[PDB]
């Protein structure tokens, strides 16, 4: 799929992902949720080749949920991101690699810190204050470089995110039909229904 | 194709097979590859039939016009005209030509003109796909100042082997004798040259 | 997948009233080089079948070994190996046809065209074709390679349909085959003068003729042909 | 990519007793997209009729070109061009673009005004004349048209019977071709009257 | 490079009647511009009152027919000599074809017979196994020449009743076996005229409750 | 090909065309592009005929096995996911499929899943699939409401296929209608485009461009 | 395509089949492949049909002007030379494969021409996709000192071999005989061994079977007086 | 460029053309007028390869304006469309062809009839009641087939045009930044400033 | 490469040049292409040096193991083992091998195995790039039941011509004589064979 963004503020991680699904010449859907909850305090957004994206996301989801049940314990965002990276690093030298890029946003309940990880289909992991995949970063990183401050509130983070989406809607050729925004903090994951 | 020209005591003899092929189909089994550009200046043709005919026709025209103005041309002159056409149009031509002729002053002469358009004056010359199989034989058996009968046997035996091994060569062995006496055509059929 | 290296040209054949005739020249070509001049490409199987093979010679020799091995295997625990349970032309063909199609299906073909000529137990004439693709067909006359283009037309003038088979004698049929071989020598640049011919008759059995030559050739008219158009001398 | 099947369409012609018939479909498209259902492919210069299939820009260009040439012919000759003569003019005009050809499949139909003899002819894109006694076909459903004409046709049909034969040949051939259809026109041509009939057909 | 596929030409035609079915096919076999055989049977009796033909690449065609005949044999062994119905044969053939989805049998398959109500039936397949019951189908090289003729003369397409002018269609009256054979012969005669790979002979297999009958007709040999 | 399906008050409408082509050659006008998986499930077919036919009748076998094992009707979600997981195994091999899995269950209500040979699986209210999908979308989007009568919804689906049959060269033949409700699907006849076009033109006053 | 040429006692004969094909389809069943360059110089053509016709017309036209200029009947070697030089110039792209024959004051002549411009001399020749089937017949039955009747028979038999055995050839046999001191006789459809049989059914439709939308008279006449 | 539409109603011709100009990844402009007035009662819209479009349109414009001055007379829409077609038909066999598709909307003052012509870069002309170039027709022709009526008013034509643009904005992947609409009737050419 | 094997009255003689080339660079001018797979069964190698060495090594292993079990193998048996390797691995090999050996029962025998993997029993055999240039010479000059001295001269003269014309052939002419008497190695230097 197309645009997926992420920003880590003072006390939360905010993920924004486009709603459009396009096959060729037509927009088949304009309300698609490009994300999966891996654990109560960990959310993963994704974008890449058709089919591979969902298949990979649900495969990761199943593995983390299996871990949670087995140990009666939630893995840290850092631990989940490492597991995901290794799967993609394994995948890139397979017969047919997973063509999927992901952002992992989580709140570490031990350290009481939000964490945002950016991983591409090669298995290239980086921890960041803000991140993006595809052509999104080409527009949004300049704004975030200017405006981001690391002690921002969640409300300030959403305003800065609106400024990013406005710029994308102005300068990107593709109509991505807006974004679904989700917040990850100490209380868990919730969706902003009006954006 | 198997073609050759050989100088000897009384002059020069040209020799050739008669096979023309489109792939493995023999389009003509009785082809005449020994062609006349002047009274006592002939050539052997190998490569593209269209190219070598077009070239030979142009040369015959040039030498006919040369003769009208300056009298009988030398064999060297004829070879130069062939070269000029083959060299300057090397990119678009596939032609391997042997030029042979008889003067009274220079006697028998042979010039070979391979693909590039270079000229090589030789005592004898061999060319065509079938020539590869008789380099050994011809080098071992060629002598200078042979007789007419010896030279005919040399060409007959040589082309017989070339025909035997090369699929692109076959049919009858045509020959053309160039001496002071005149121009003599010879032909040798499979039954004769195969039993050699 | 490969490319053929040492190759054999046309195999030609036809039916007649009491049996079948098949022929093929004794050349093994290496591209344009006429490398091997003593290659037998008709391989008899028992006293009722002859398999004629064209194409890659290394694959021919492999097939030759398979047939040799087939005769050995058929004799095992078979008291009627030289009688009721002897190898039929139809059995030999179907086996080859199976192998050819299996090999093309593994993308590793036997680079050949094969004609199985023979006479069955009930006296019926057998003549069927198979090639590297596993394609099979039967006809009163069959030929491979250049033979298909030049021999078939000549042989079809003798036997044009099924009803022409009883009306065709062995002398007339052999005459047509020998003429076809001459025509192929005139016109096929990868053929030789020397060839082998085989007759399988329901009465007189298998007659295998070796060291035959193309004869009665017309070349004399060549002397009159001069130049390529305008030349007179 | 293939110029002769971008726009699509078909033409068919037939001879009858003291008459000829020429017919065509009305479709113009851009590959799968149907654009126009009024794109007629039959033109006439005097009493000589010309149908043209293939690339539509060339169909238009050649019509304009032959109108140009037949008009000059008439001014100089002081008479209308005949089918036999026009056939040669089409062949000449196409072959002059031997190595940069118009991607078309022309079909000539008409009756010679002096002899009264019915005449039809077809061409390839570079000028070759096919002068058939029975029928001529052209376009993206030429295979289909050959099959219909070869089975339905019989010689010496009366004008009103010939109409039914050619109409059924076109309609059923068009219905087996994705790039043909969207309407059809049939011309019935006699020595001094010509009737034009639009056919009702399936619009898919 | 080795090309495992070839084209043996030919053309086949199936027509379903009210209580009968025919499957026809020319007897010519070719490669490129040469004739291999003027009489090489292409339509086969496969048992259980079913006829079959697999037109296109003959090696694949023979292989498929051979495997289906085999399937009929093992159907009898495994299910107490039960008659294989035409619909069951069709589904079985789909699986034979799709089994080689990624290295296909390069053929157009048609089978004909009677359904379980005794009515005529024809089934048509593409190379990779998609199938559909039909009243009428031509397959192979000259299929594009024959099908339009059959749309017109079997299903009365684009035909209406005189006087009404396009309002009332021509009624779909049933065709006898004698009437169908006429249409088959004309289809192949017409195809032979305009298609170089069609000719030599025409072999028709007729299927009724009484069994399988054969008819042969000469075609032009040029 | 043009196939569509949409959710509404009275359940689901499924409508498809009937044409099959090999290049420009019209191979068939009588193709069944809807598959009766069971009395409650329908599958549409677009792309490769064989791929769609084979794997959708296979899907029906898997659904039958599910309800034999689980003593319960399979969910539309589960049925669609069996097919999407299967084609995903074959991804890259060259399968060509565009399908809607349509059904109703008590727990889900009327549900439509778009399933595709690239592995895409999407739940949604409206879908159009095939070479003529854009033409069908035009009519559907401008006339769609949740509050449509079974009679009006059926006509809209029929009309949207007709629109595409007209313009798209690789769509046509006839229209097959299905209506999926609480108590299963109901077939609503084969409608020849050759007769339907002129009927709709006259009664509706549409297609004023074409002459009749 | 099957085209042949055969020399005989007092002249030369050429022959051809009548099938034209676009791919596997027959475009014309009774195509005319024997072209007249001049009254007593005819040639048969194989390959691209527009090319054989065009190149024959052009050379035939220039031969006519040459004959009028020189006050002499045209020669076959002139037609040969003009054809080969034209074809060579176009480096094979003009796909014309010709058998050129004729009689002139020098005598009777028979030549072949290929698209790249190469010429060959012979007593018997054949060109086209059915040349192998025809050449097989010629190589089996040709002899020196053939009569007129024998040469026509041999030529037509060679074409038949093409008609029956080559899928690129079919339908009828056209012949043209060119004897010394006589008019050239052009025998169109000399043999007709491929007449279609009567159809089983008549497909004449009842009048009114086709649906019509509009009718109108087409004005083919000029603008009228008064 | 992208989307250009045309519709001929009772007494006028309406042309709608997108405002976006995209070079690669960015929308450089969102207010571009993809049309040129050829004569007081003839308007031409255009879309194709960058540069070629404007160069061709202005070249045609200059030629028609030259004709108008020379003859003190306005050419009929039919005459202008034929001139344009011939230029494109000439162009397609040139060293470097004009890669331009056009719609020509004009009001013929002699016949008192609106006329719409669709011409592609090959020189393929057709007169139509409604037309489009590129992927636009794939969406809009179905709506126009249903809704169009030959005797619509100009206001009804604009409403039907809004329904076309709404469908394009819903189903097309590219954001074409709306359309500029222009009406051609007996009184000349005018722009609808609010659409 | 120029290699040949010739049967004669007392047995068989193998002959070869000594040139190994990487393009136009002579990587080895003193190569030994006559290699031993058994006491009196040798072979001539042409084509890939790696392939023919690998094959020859495997054959020597097979015949060594054959000898331990079944006694001395025939030359036909050795040729069959070569064939089996060359045929079954035809797609991956570039090897043109001549097998020659001496039995007491069968005397001198020669088997040639070209690229395809086919086997051909012959009175004499020639192979390698340089063999093309001596088909004519060898066919004209070969006789059956020659003497040892005559056969050495035949091979020496033949390979001399092959070397003269083929760039891929050169250096010394190695030979190996196989008779009842035993195994004799011969070498002939450029100064000797060039003046022939
Ligand atoms: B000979 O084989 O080189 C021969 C000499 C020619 C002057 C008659 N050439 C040909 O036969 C060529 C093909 C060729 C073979 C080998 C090397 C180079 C070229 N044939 C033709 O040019 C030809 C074939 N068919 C029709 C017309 N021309
Ligand atoms: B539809 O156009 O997608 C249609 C649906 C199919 C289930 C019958 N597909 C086809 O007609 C395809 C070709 C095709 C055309 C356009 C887009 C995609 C595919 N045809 C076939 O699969 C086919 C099957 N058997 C015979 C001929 N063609
Ligand atoms: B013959 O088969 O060579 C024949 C001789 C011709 C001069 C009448 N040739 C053709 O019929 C050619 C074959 C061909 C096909 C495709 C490209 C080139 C040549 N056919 C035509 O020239 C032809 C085909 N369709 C319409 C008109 N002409
Ligand atoms: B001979 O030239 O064929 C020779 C025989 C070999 C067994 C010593 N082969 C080579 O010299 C080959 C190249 C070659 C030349 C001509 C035909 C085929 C192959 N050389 C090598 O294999 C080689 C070259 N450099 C390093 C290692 N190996
Ligand atoms: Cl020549
Ligand atoms: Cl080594
Ligand atoms: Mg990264
Ligand atoms: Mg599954
Ligand atoms: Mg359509
Ligand atoms: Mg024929
Ligand atoms: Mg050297």
């Amino acid at each position: 799929m197309d645009i997926i963004l992420g920003i880590r503020v003072q006390d939360s991680v905010i993920l924004a992902s486009s709603k459009a699904v396009t096959r060729g010449i037509s927009v088949l859907k304009d309300s698609d949720d490009k994300t999966r909850q891996l654990s109560p305090h960990t959310l993963m957004s994704f974008a890449g080749e058709a089919g591979d994206t969902v298949q990979f996301a649900e495969y990761i989801q199943a593995n983390i949920q299996l871990y949670s049940i087995r140990e009666d314990y939630e893995l840290s965002p850092q631990a989940v991101s490492s597991f995901v990276r290794q799967e993609l690093a394994k995948s890139i030298r397979s017969r047919r690699p997973y063509q999927v890029n992901v952002l992992i946003g989580g709140y570490d309940k031990k350290k009481n810190k939000p964490e945002l990880y950016q991983i591409d289909y090669l298995g290239t992991k980086v921890e960041l204050p803000y991140g993006a995949h595809g052509y999104s970063g080409f527009y949004t990183f300049s704004l975030l470089d200017h405006h981001y401050r690391p002690d921002m509130t969640t409300e300030e983070g959403l305003d800065l995110l609106k400024l990013c989406v406005q710029e994308l809607e102005k300068r990107m050729p593709m109509d991505f039909k807006g974004v679904i925004v989700k917040i990850v903090d100490k209380d868990g994951i919730r969706q902003v229904d009006d954006f | 194709t198997s073609i050759m020209a050989v100088t000897f005591k009384d002059g020069v003899i040209l020799g050739a097979d008669s096979r023309t092929t489109t792939g493995a189909y023999i389009a003509n089994r009785v082809t005449d590859k020994l062609t006349r550009v002047h009274d006592k200046i002939w050539c052997c043709r190998s490569g593209s039939a269209a190219d070598t005919q077009a070239i030979a026709d142009i040369v015959q025209y040039h030498l006919e016009l040369y003769t009208s103005q300056y009298g009988t041309p030398s064999t060297e002159t004829a070879a130069s005209v062939f070269k000029e056409l083959c060299y300057e149009n090397k990119d678009n031509l596939t032609a391997g030509i042997i030029v042979a002729g008889y003067d009274d002053k220079n006697k028998g002469e042979v010039y070979t003109i391979p693909l590039g358009g270079s000229v090589h004056k030789l005592p004898y010359a061999i060319a065509g796909s079938g020539s590869t199989f008789i380099y050994g034989y011809c080098d071992k058996n060629f002598r200078e100042n042979m007789s007419k009968e010896e030279t005919v046997d040399f060409i007959k035996h040589s082309l017989s082997q070339a025909i035997k091994w090369d699929g692109s060569s076959g049919g009858v062995i045509r020959m053309v004798v160039l001496t002071a006496a005149g121009v003599e055509r010879l032909i040798f059929y499979p039954d004769e040259y195969e039993q050699l | 997948t490969q490319q053929p290296i040492v190759t054999g040209t046309s195999v030609i054949s036809m039916k007649y009233d009491n049996g079948v005739i098949i022929a093929a020249d004794n050349l093994g070509s290496y591209g344009s080089l006429l490398r091997f001049n003593g290659v037998e490409r008709l391989i008899p199987v028992g006293d009722n079948t002859v398999v004629g093979i064209s194409g890659d010679i290394s694959d021919m020799q492999h097939i030759e070994r398979l047939l040799k091995d087939l005769v050995t295997e058929n004799a095992y625990d078979n008291p009627l190996a030289d009688a009721e349970e002897a190898l039929e032309p139809s059995y030999i063909f179907e086996y080859l046809a199976t192998v050819m199609y299996q090999r093309r299906s593994k993308m590793n073909p036997l680079w050949n065209a094969i004609i199985v000529a023979g006479v069955q137990s009930n006296g019926d004439q057998f003549l069927r074709y198979v090639n590297l693709l596993g394609v099979t067909y039967s006809s009163p006359t069959l030929a491979t390679g250049f033979g298909a283009h030049m021999a078939n037309p000549l042989l079809r003038k003798v036997v044009d349909r099924e009803s022409d088979i009883p009306k065709t004698t062995v002398q007339v049929a052999e005459e047509a085959i020998v003429n076809a071989m001459r025509v192929l020598y005139y016109r096929d640049a990868r053929s030789s003068r020397n060839f082998s011919l085989a007759i399988i008759d329901k009465n007189t059995g298998l007659t295998f003729k070796k060291n035959l030559q193309v004869e009665n050739m017309k070349w004399d008219f060549a002397k009159d042909i001069k130049g390529y158009g305008t030349q007179k001398i | 990519s293939d110029p002769s099947s971008i726009n699509g369409g078909i033409v068919v012609a037939m001879t009858g007793k003291d008459c000829v018939a020429i017919a065509c479909d009305l479709r113009l498209g851009s590959q799968s997209l149907g654009v126009s259902n009024k794109f007629e492919k039959i033109f006439h210069y005097g009493h000589v009729f010309l149908g043209i299939t293939g690339l539509a820009t060339d169909v238009t260009t050649l019509n304009e070109m032959f109108r140009y040439k037949t008009n000059l012919y008439k001014l100089k000759e002081e008479r209308a061009i005949e089918p036999e003569t026009f056939t040669q003019l089409v062949s000449s005009s196409l072959y002059e673009r031997r190595f940069g050809p118009y991607f078309v499949g022309p079909v000539v139909a008409g009756i010679n005004s002096k002899s009264g003899k019915p005449f039809i002819a077809g061409f390839d894109l570079i000028g070759c004349i096919d002068e058939a006694k029975d029928f001529i076909v052209s376009g993206t459903a030429s295979d289909q048209l050959f099959g219909m004409c070869e089975s339905l046709y019989e010689p010496n049909l009366e004008p009103e019977d010939l109409f039914e034969t050619i109409s059924q040949a076109l309609l059923n051939a068009a219905d087996r071709d994705a790039l043909s259809g969207w309407g059809a026109v049939v011309y019935i041509i006699k020595k001094d009257e010509v009737v034009k009939r639009y056919l009702k057909m399936r619009q898919d | 490079q080795f090309n495992p596929y070839g084209d043996n030409g030919g053309t086949i035609l199936g027509i379903a009647g009210e209580d009968f079915a025919v499957l026809a096919g020319d007897t010519r076999n070719i490669t490129d511009y040469s004739i291999n055989s003027r009489y090489e049977p292409k339509v086969f009796d496969c048992g259980d009152n079913i006829v079959m033909s697999a037109n296109g690449f003959a090696a694949d065609g023979d292989a498929l027919v051979k495997r289906f005949k085999n399937s009929v044999k093992w159907y009898h062994f495994d299910h107490n000599d039960k008659k294989l119905s035409i619909n069951s044969a069709a589904r079985n053939i789909q699986h034979l074809l799709y089994g080689k989805r990624f290295f296909p049998y390069y053929v157009h398959t048609i089978i004909a017979g009677l359904d379980e109500d005794g009515k005529g039936a024809v089934y048509s397949f593409d190379p990779v196994g998609s199938y559909e019951r039909e009243q009428c189908r031509a397959g192979g090289a000259a299929a594009s020449l024959i099908m339009p003729f059959l749309d017109n003369q079997v299903n009365f397409k684009n035909q209406y009743e005189p006087g009404t002018n396009g309002k009332v269609k021509k009624p779909l009256k049933y065709l006898s076996v004698e009437e169908v054979i006429k249409l088959v012969r004309d289809s192949f005669t017409s195809a032979t005229e305009r298609h170089i790979q069609v000719g030599d002979g025409l072999e028709i297999l007729i299927v009724t409750k009484d069994g399988v009958r054969k008819e042969f007709y000469e075609l032009k040999r040029d | 090909t043009t196939t569509l399906a949409f959710r509404f008050q009275g359940g689901i409408i499924v409508a498809v065309d009937s044409r099959a082509t090999a290049g420009n050659w019209v191979a068939s006008q009588t193709v069944k592009k809807v598959i009766e998986i069971n009395p409650f499930l329908l599958g549409t077919a677009a792309g490769g005929a064989a791929d769609c036919q084979f794997w959708e009748t296979w899907l029906g076998s898997q659904c039958r096995l599910h309800e034999l094992r689980e003593k319960e009707r399979i969910s539309v979600a589960a049925a669609s996911k069996i097919l999407s997981n299967l084609v995903y195994q074959y991804k890259g091999a060259g399968l060509s499929m565009g399908t809607m899995i349509c059904g109703y269950t008590r727990k889900e209500g009327p549900t439509i899943y778009y399933v595709d040979s690239d592995g895409t699986r999407l739940k949604g209210d409206i879908f159009c699939v095939g070479s003529g999908q854009t033409f069908a979308y035009g009519v559907l989007d401008s006339n769609y409401k949740w509050d449509l009568s079974v009679e009006d919804a059926l006509y809209l689906g029929k009309r949207s296929i007709l629109a595409a049959a007209h313009r798209d060269a690789y769509s046509g033949g006839s229209v097959n209608l299905y209506h999926v409700t609480e108590d299963g699907w109901i077939y609503h006849g084969n409608h020849d485009v050759g007769e339907l076009f002129w009927k709709v033109k006259e009664e509706e006053g549409s297609f004023n461009n074409v002459i009749g | 395509t099957t085209i042949v040429g055969v020399k005989f006692n007092n002249g030369v004969v050429i022959a051809a089949d009548t099938r034209s094909t676009q791919g596997p389809i027959v475009a014309d069943k009774n195509c005319a492949k024997l072209h007249r360059i001049s009254p007593k110089i005819w040639c048969a053509g194989a390959g691209t049909a527009a090319d054989t016709e065009a190149v024959t017309q052009l050379i035939g036209s220039n031969i006519e002007l040459h004959s009028l200029y020189t006050s002499r009947e045209p020669r076959v070697v002139s037609a040969l030379q003009m054809l080969k030089q034209h074809l060579f110039k176009y480096q094979g792209h003009i796909g014309a494969y010709l058998i050129v024959a004729g009689v002139d004051p020098t005598g009777s002549h028979l030549f072949s021409i290929h698209a790249h411009g190469s010429t060959d001399v012979g007593y018997y020749l054949s060109l086209g996709s059915g040349s192998l089937a025809a050449m097989a017949v010629l190589e089996s039955h040709w002899k020196q000192d053939l009569t007129k009747e024998e040469a026509i028979k041999l030529a037509s038999d060679a074409i038949q071999a093409g008609i029956w055995n080559d899928l690129g050839s079919g339908s009828n046999v056209d012949v043209c005989v060119m004897e010394i001191g006589k008019d050239a006789e052009y025998l169109r459809n000399y043999l007709t061994p491929n007449v279609r049989e009567e159809k089983q059914k008549s497909y004449k439709f009842p009048r009114g079977t086709t649906a019509v939308l509009k009718e109108s008279i087409v004005n083919i006449c000029d603008i009228q007086e008064e």
